RNA sequence: AAUUGUCGGGAGGGAAGCGGAUGGGGGCCGGCGAUGCGCCCCGGUCGGAUGUGGAACGGUGACGAGCCGGUCCGCCGAUCGACUCGGGGCGUGGACCAGCGUGGAUUGGGGGGGCGGCCAAAGCCCGGGCUUUCGAUACGCCCGUGGAACGCCGUCUCCUUGAUUGUGGUAGGCAGCGCGCGCCUCCGGCGUGCUUCGGCAUCUGCGCGCUCCGGACGCUGGCCUGUGGGCUCCCCAUUCGA
RNA sequence: GAUGAGUAGGAGGGCGCGGCGGUCGCUGCAAAACCUUGGGCGCGAGCCUGGGCGGAGCGGCCGUCGGUGCAGAUCUUGGU
């Protein structure tokens, strides 16, 4: 006999891959799985990461929250792995690139006529 | 340079003593800087102590082996367990054959046989150990990094004796296994190894 | 921006020989394990053939003064080894033990 | 070109001289002199290029594997120091069970050629591998006896009658190696008489 | 054809795992169920006892699921189906489905001696 | 299906059945177990350029140009190639099961040698002195750089053996070492430095090779329709378990 | 590379039955069912197949659904 836990395994459950059946998504998962595999970069790391968390783990950003904590960075790329939804309480739109899983349609137009873009994760 | 430090220091030792008797004096030999200690008992019905013990010491299985330096605090950890293991002091030739037949390196959680010097060289080479004379020299003379060397060689996992043991119930001193059987591990490690 | 791609990570492990047996090994893990054995090799035929010879030369490592003094040292060492106590603390177990 | 080898071996794989004495008797000193202080650079051989092989007639569906190299080739076989030449050998199998023959060399292939003489106990010239025999201490002059021209190719199959060539090579063979036999009083007859194993008698203690 | 196979086939145990006491009675049938009796000496693994199957007994894997002759099942049920097989013919071999008929068996048959496709049934309903 | 009759096989000293291992008998199996491959000669069929025209068409580009390209058909030269076409020669070759050889891994034995430590062994023997006994002719003590042979412990090494086993399949890698690149009188010797005076990874570079070196290869035999080989099938017997 | 005990209990991956939406097939040159010291695959639930009988239908695969898996209940009915 050998005086380990559980014979020495784990006991620790994580997600490993997506458990959504989207076929975008899963192309999304093999492309970033390529990154990771091929740059060691903690940024792909995480979003890779992100990309196999459930919805309530991929919770949406306010446009107003998002400008907020764009001001000041406006020239750097906005990359959230999830929704982001549009607020009628932000009155001045300024000029984003924002990259997400889904825009809805009032904050992507929102979006556009300010002058940003909204950008896919194979765009990014 | 090793191999003639070791026979340096033999000769020294022996002429110490010699030059003792010529003088009349005793001579007191230096502590044991170094003990290897091979659990000796099962894992069934064990108190806590012992088993925590057991586990900070790296001897999870029986016929376990493993280097220790010597120290109050793990002298006195020991102590408590000295009923499950049997302890000594061994010779250059019992670390030679150890780490050459039985040796495992870790390498990120995994054990590895030192079949190279890159081996060794991979996980030590910052401390300047990168070679199997290397580790064995830092392990006989408890060097700067021994922790390091001693923490990255795997416990050892040896076979049964191959002569048996006399009683695993008693201590060595009352004719049995168990306890500090100082100079005398180094033939029971000839049997195990 | 990727990295060069590898093609030799997926190497099948090296099977492990014990170097205390075949000496390619041992050289491998310790080059000075030659020069030992081929030093160790000549020096015990040099004294194979002293012996066979018999012109073995008269080699005196201590002078005499010298080894007079070690000699009576150990004498003096196996004298207080081998001596005895008096048994004069127990005088109930005088007769007993033998001391009259 | 060097007539003795430089390095003796002490053993299997250690030579008896150190780097530095190799140096001096090599004489890399006296080449760099010669050369100018460099030692002369030769260009590496040029390899031949592959032939032009024909296209295959056929293309397999599947990748055979190729093995990997074994870089352990094959030693010749050993001869027990206890069997030499004009020794008496004890068949221990085959339909010649028991027989005394006289061992006469050992062929490339490493099985012993023996004879029994054939005239004596009718074992002819044979080949008996090394494993099934028995090497006695009785040993006959075999000096007289030539057998330059027999070999592992003797015996060879060319696939029910033996030629006459052979029964008078054997004649030829077995005429010294008879007139060799009679100079020791008995040998005849023990070379006559089979090996057998009487009531009490123990392999592990019998001498030979 | 010859069978791409090279590593010999190894059976851990050849033996079936027969159920407890289907010897004894009638209505207990041969398939395995494992014993869930508080008491079971075959569920506690007393020695002596019927033995209960465990993944240990895995085959080989690369010798799994290979038949004798060293090729690899497959069911075919009409000569179109047949000609799947032609670029695995090392390494697969085609049985015939139970309830083809005989003059479709022999259509089949041809096709597989046109392809070289081995035929383990090929002399059923002839 | 339970249950029953008949025939055939088999077993049975106060249960039967069952797990594991062989064996006897029976039953079954030919993808149960191959006969091809390469190089030549002869004969028979089918096609043969990078040349020249036609039919349709493709890759890329931009479902444009340009460039490149394959399939089929018709001709001048070229006189070659293929055939699961036939015949004749040389070489080689299969499944399974055994024996043997040389080795790797793991492991259990047997026979030696060198060195060191000890009261710098103890003892024994050789000489020089002292001592003088009851189990009567002893115990004995030290002086010699006196001499052989051990004992235990430790350590370094050589040789020789039995057993189980080959997992992987694109590497001449790593480590160690020989021959040539100089000569002589070739069991060896000749140069520069450091040495404990024995020796030393100090000079140690290339080409070709060898090995205990990134996991077994080689040879021979038996047999292939047989009273052969195999079996997870069936009935039994036996040892152990139950 | 390390490792392997499991009642109560939890979970994952699989096997099997009957329908529905699709898809690919089999069958009077013999389907289902049943029978068989024929053979084989899988650790296993099970599956594939030879032979027989039977004499009219049946199966694989992807989704999806359910009155979907028995050795017991002094269980039910029938039979012995
Ligand atoms: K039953
Ligand atoms: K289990
Ligand atoms: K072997
Ligand atoms: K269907
Ligand atoms: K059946
Ligand atoms: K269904
Ligand atoms: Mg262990
Ligand atoms: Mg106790
Ligand atoms: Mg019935
Ligand atoms: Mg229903």
């Amino acid at each position: 006999g050998i005086d380990l836990k559980a014979g020495g395994k784990s006991k620790k459950t994580k997600r490993t891959a997506p458990k959504s059946d989207d076929v975008y998504l899963k192309l999304l998962v093999k492309l970033y799985r390529f990154l990771v595999r091929r740059t060691g970069s903690k940024f792909n790391a995480v979003i890779l990461k992100r990309l196999f968390m459930s919805k309530i783990n991929k919770p949406p950003l306010s446009l107003s929250r998002l400008i907020s904590y764009a001001k000041g960075k406006e020239d750097k790329v906005v990359v959230i792995v999830g929704t982001i939804t549009d607020d009628v309480r932000a009155y001045e739109v300024p000029a984003l690139k924002v990259c997400a899983l889904r825009f809805t349609k009032t904050a992507r137009a929102r979006i556009e006529k300010a002058g940003g873009e909204c950008l896919t994760f194979d765009q990014l | 340079q090793y191999a003639k430090e070791y026979e340096a220091q033999e000769r020294e030792l022996i002429q110490l003593k010699r030059e003792a008797r010529l003088k009349g004096g005793f001579y007191v030999d230096p502590e044991a800087k170094l003990l290897f200690i091979i659990r000796i008992r099962g894992i069934n019905a064990m108190a806590p102590q012992t088993k925590k013990i057991l586990q900070l010491l790296r001897l999870r299985q029986i016929f376990n082996g493993v280097f220790l330096k010597v120290n109050k605090a793990t002298v006195n950890m020991l102590h408590r367990v000295e009923p499950y293991v049997t302890y000594g002091y061994p010779n250059l030739k019992s670390i030679r054959e150890l780490i050459y037949k039985r040796g495992y390196g870790k390498v990120e959680k995994q054990r590895i046989a030192l079949t190279d010097n890159s081996v060794i060289e991979q996980v030590l080479g910052k401390h300047g150990i990168i070679c199997i004379e290397d580790l064995v020299h830092e392990i006989i003379t408890v060097g700067p990094h021994f922790k390091e060397a001693n923490n990255f060689l795997w416990p050892f996992q040896l076979k049964a004796p191959l002569g048996g043991l006399k009683k695993k119930r008693n201590h060595y001193v009352e004719g049995g296994d168990a306890g500090n059987r100082e100079n005398y591990i180094n033939e029971l490690i000839r049997r195990m190894n | 921006v990727v990295r060069p791609i590898k093609k030799d990570v997926n190497k099948r492990a090296t099977l492990k020989k014990n170097p205390l047996k075949n000496l390619n090994v041992l050289l491998k893990l310790n080059p000075y394990a030659k020069t030992a054995r081929r030093m160790s090799l000549l020096a015990e035929a040099q004294r194979v053939k002293a012996k066979k010879e018999k012109l073995d030369k008269k080699r005196h490592q201590v002078t005499k003064e010298e080894a007079s003094a070690i000699r009576a040292a150990g004498t003096s060492w196996f004298k207080t080894m081998i001596s005895d106590s008096d048994y004069t603390e127990f005088e109930n177990f005088t007769k007993w033990l033998g001391v009259t | 070109a060097k007539k003795s080898p430089r390095n003796p071996e002490l053993i299997r794989g250690v030579g008896k001289l150190s780097r530095s004495k190799m140096y001096h008797k090599k004489g890399l000193w006296a080449i760099k002199k010669k050369n100018g202080g460099s030692f002369p650079v030769h260009k590496k051989a040029a390899a031949v290029a592959p032939p032009a092989v024909k296209p295959p007639k056929f293309y397999p569906a599947d990748d055979v594997a190729k093995p990997l190299v074994n870089k352990h080739k094959p030693k010749p076989t050993k001869l027990r120091a206890s069997i030499t030449p004009g020794t008496v050998l004890i068949i221990l199998a085959g339909r010649f069970k028991g027989k005394r023959v006289v061992f006469l060399k050992q062929l490339k292939s490493g099985l012993l050629l023996v004879s029994g003489p054939f005239k004596l106990n009718g074992v002819p010239l044979r080949r008996v591998n090394q494993a099934y025999v028995i090497g006695t201490s009785t040993k006959v002059d075999i000096s007289g006896v030539n057998v330059e021209k027999i070999d592992d190719k003797y015996f060879a199959k060319q696939a029910n009658v033996l030629p006459q060539g052979k029964k008078d090579d054997q004649k030829a063979v077995d005429e010294a190696l008879i007139k060799a036999v009679e100079c020791v009083p008995e040998l005849k007859a023990y070379l006559s008489a089979r090996f057998s194993l009487k009531s009490c008698m123990k392999p592990h203690e019998l001498v030979f | 054809a010859v069978p791409l196979l090279t590593k010999k086939v190894v059976k851990k145990r050849v033996k079936r795992f027969i159920r407890p006491q289907s010897d004894r009675r009638i209505t207990v049938k041969e398939s395995w169920r494992r014993p869930k009796g508080i008491d079971s000496r075959v569920r506690r693994k007393f020695k002596g006892c019927v033995l209960m199957p465990n993944i240990g007994y895995g085959s080989d894997k690369k010798t799994r699921h290979y038949l004798p002759n060293g090729f690899k099942k497959f069911v075919v049920h009409n000569a179109s189906e047949l000609e799947v097989l032609m670029m695995h013919n090392r390494t697969y071999c085609a049985e015939i489905a139970h309830n083809v008929s005989t003059r479709k068996r022999k259509e089949i048959v041809e096709r597989a001696a046109q392809l070289d496709v081995v035929i383990t049934n090929k002399l059923a309903r002839l």
